[PDB]
């Protein structure tokens, strides 16, 4: 399975925060779809799931702002959480999830329907041992218990996350400006370049070289933040035309940024 | 946020063996299936374990997991330094109720070979220049450890204003990157002869200069 979540960067506090997961690859099985947070320098949190039957279940905790649904037709599940601050930024992800309740006999018991030699009749008993000493050959004959239920949880596949910042900052465009080292480091057997995307707000940008010809020996860097609130960021690459495409789907804005060594000096 | 009880940081050195372990309570760790998940910074999280004890697809047998009661351990052995990462231990809370997680552990890999940094200089672009601003921005790669400090200078004056420096994010590949940015007046940056980005790690400095003089 392979999951996508889709949404927001950046939600107006007070609003409602809605996330879609969508589901594709090329099976499916009985696991639940959940979602989970995690917040920048801590742990991560459970928000809640909805399995096959269409049982939701949420963190007791966050109960009253959600809401989990599904669309079994156009394979996704969507998540709704009430009246955002900004404790809710977060990544969110969506995540495939077993949750099962399993029959367990104690130690010692078996379950099968083979009884032993010359032994019948354990088949309708959850757990059972023929231990009396002799041949069990009716259903009181044995040792049994009702099974007991046990309940189990955990995450099978996860999406990737996506970025939600809660903020009553607006939406900023980044001025992406193209950068060259040839100037100072005078190497002619390689050329560093990049691009400097400018003053943003939210994270993330996306960036690539020559619409995803140019891949290896790029490194784009985590963005500094400013106590003004706006981030940057750089990408760079060690090298014909470079363009950089820096995508900012907070503002549906993209700009595919020629970058020119411009090695010499204008006086 | 956190629950189950982790250790904040374990280490072990490279091809040893660590533990770490997962303390709750009868409501979550006690009632088993417990589940241990893998952090990585360019990948999604990773299920490791599940049931106490069972190997995620793809999971080697160097992962293993075991539970005692309200306490649970995952050992991983042959350390890698791919193995850097937080983990994460988790379980169902009062069975369908909840889940809860760990507050998670970061692992050091230690014994690693040191890497100096690279470093990039790039002037400011002529566009930034014609609104009358100049940003120098000093590209830092491939070190580790993950500590570098970062000194700008302007005609051997050390500078601090209007520096932005970021914290060492760990790479895909256990090494750091970090970045630097010194924010000018275009009017600054063309009155100066020099200025330099000057990268120190583990008692070793990497300068690199730009002159107004041949850029921008
Ligand atoms: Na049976």
């Amino acid at each position: 399975v392979q999951l996508r979540e889709s949404g927001p960067s950046l939600v107006k506090p007070s609003q409602t925060l809605s996330l879609t997961c969508t589901a594709s690859g090329s099976s499916l099985s009985d696991e639940a779809v959940g979602w989970v947070r995690q917040a920048p320098g801590k742990s991560l949190e459970w928000l809640g799931s909805i399995d096959t039957g269409g049982n939701t279940g949420y963190n007791p905790n966050l109960k009253t702002r959600l809401s989990i649904t599904k669309d079994n037709s156009k394979s996704q599940v969507s998540l709704s959480m009430s009246s955002v601050t900004p404790e809710d930024s977060a990544t969110y992800f969506c995540a495939t999830v077993h949750q099962e309740t399993h029959q367990t006999c104690p130690d010692g018991y078996n379950s099968g329907d083979d009884c032993g030699r010359g032994n019948w009749d354990c088949g309708t008993l959850d757990c059972w041992r023929c231990d009396w000493g002799g041949f069990c050959r009716a259903s009181t004959d044995y040792r049994s218990v009702t099974a007991t239920y046990t309940y189990e949880w955990y995450i099978d596949t996860w999406g990737q996350g996506l970025l939600v910042t809660v903020s009553s900052a607006s939406t900023t465009a980044p001025k992406v400006y193209p950068l060259s080292s040839c100037c100072g480091d005078k190497s002619s057997s390689t050329v560093t370049l990049g691009c400097l995307v400018s003053s943003y707000m939210p994270e993330p940008v996306t960036v690539t070289w020559n619409s995803g010809a140019l891949k290896s020996g790029v490194h784009t860097f985590p963005a500094v933040l400013q106590s003004s609130g706006l981030y940057s960021l750089s990408s760079m690459v060690t090298v014909q035309t470079f363009t950089c495409n820096v995508a900012h789907p907070a503002s549906s804005t993209k700009v595919d940024k020629a970058v020119d060594p411009r090695c010499g000096k204008h006086h | 946020m956190g629950c189950v009880a982790q250790p904040s940081s374990v280490s072990g050195s490279l091809g040893q063996r660590v533990s770490i372990t997962c303390s709750g309570s009868s409501s979550n760790v006690g009632n088993g299936y417990v589940s241990w998940y893998q952090l990585i910074p360019g990948s999604a999280p990773r299920t490791l374990i599940y049931g106490d004890t069972s190997r995620a697809s793809g999971v080697p047998d160097r992962f293993s997991g075991s539970r005692s009661g309200n306490t649970a351990t995952l050992t991983i052995s042959s350390l890698q330094a791919e193995d850097e990462a937080d983990y994460f231990c988790a379980s169902a809370e009062d069975s369908s109720s909840n889940a809860v997680f760990g507050s998670g552990t970061t692992l050091t890999v230690l014994g690693q070979p040191k890497s100096p940094p690279s470093v990039t200089l790039f002037p400011p672009s002529t566009e930034e220049l014609n609104g009358n601003k100049a940003t120098l921005v000093c590209l830092i790669s491939d070190f580790y450890p993950g500590s570098v400090t970062v000194v700008w200078k302007a005609d051997g004056s050390t500078i601090t204003r209007n520096v932005e420096t970021t914290r060492a994010s760990k790479q895909s590949n256990s090494k750091y990157a970090a970045s630097s940015y010194l924010s000018l007046t275009s009017s600054d940056w063309k009155s100066k002869g020099s200025y330099s980005c000057e990268v120190t790690h583990e008692g070793s400095t990497v300068t690199k200069t730009v002159k107004p003089s041949e850029c921008s």
